[PDB]
């Protein structure tokens, strides 16, 4: 559907709800905009 | 799970960055405001032969008119467009500064250089003078945000570089705001030819 042929899933990464930056599980605040991890 | 990339759009104030990103209608209607940084993130979906991809394009709120942008603007960018105005030579002269600021934070992510406003007859920065991209492993395109001329080219080149697939194609153009000025097809052909000619000439 909205996926892409061959794409890889990485565990724990979270998408910032404010700026859409993809963060590491260990980041508690978005490295770009400083929004808290959902 | 979807494919998405942070794309930072940088360049001097007045070069047409906002006008450009706004051509993509759904990216405008679905844009998200980032208050800490004063940014609008436009989600620009393109449908490729392998599925949809999304460029989350970061547009400033004009702060570039007062100095460099904060680190948070650049952080985790996966690709970039540097824009200048082909009617203002100073905007081209500042391209190296924007490139420096970008690479300082992001290292050598894929970057497209775009000369905007080629619909304006009295062009000042012409193909023969545009050489910064050759110097730095960058792709260049003429664009006209107001006429949608070459709108998809930076995004297609970046998609191919990021995904590692030189045969990736867009199956259709996204829905764009209708042209507000007409890009003369003959002028476009001439500018494209001029760029080829210059590409073959030595620096
Ligand atoms: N003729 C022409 N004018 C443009 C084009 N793109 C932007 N402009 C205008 O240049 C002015 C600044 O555009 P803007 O998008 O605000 O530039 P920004 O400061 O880089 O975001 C505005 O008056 C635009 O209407 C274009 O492709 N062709
Ligand atoms: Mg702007
Ligand atoms: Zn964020």
């Amino acid at each position: 559907g909205s996926g892409f042929e061959g794409m890889f899933i990485r565990k724990g990464q979270w998408d910032c709800s404010v700026c859409c930056v993809q963060n590491e599980s260990s980041s508690l605040k978005c490295v770009a905009c400083d929004a808290s991890k959902p | 799970p979807q494919v998405q990339f942070k794309l930072v759009l940088v360049g001097d104030g007045g070069t047409g960055k906002t006008t450009f990103v706004k051509r993509h209608l759904t990216g405008e209607s679905e844009k998200k405001y980032v208050a800490t940084l004063g940014v609008e993130v436009h989600p620009l979906v393109f449908h490729t032969n392998r599925g949809p991809i999304k460029f989350n394009v970061w547009d400033t709120a004009g702060q570039e008119k007062f100095g460099g942008l904060r680190d948070g603007y650049y952080i985790q960018a996966q690709c970039a467009i540097i824009m200048f105005d082909v009617t203002s030579r100073v905007t081209y002269k500042n391209v190296p500064n924007w490139h420096r600021d970008l690479v300082r934070v992001c290292e050598n992510i894929p970057i497209v250089l775009c000369g905007n406003k080629v619909d304006i007859k009295d062009r000042k920065v012409k193909a023969k003078s545009i050489v910064f991209h050759r110097k730095k492993n960058l792709q260049y395109y003429d664009i006209s945000a107001k006429s949608n001329y070459n709108f998809e080219k930076p995004f297609l080149w970046l998609a191919r570089k990021l995904i590692g697939d030189p045969n990736l194609e867009f199956v259709a153009m996204p829905a764009l705001a209708p042209p507000e000025v007409v890009m003369d097809p003959a002028l476009a052909a001439q500018y494209e030819h001029d760029l080829e000619v210059a590409q073959t000439t030595a620096l």
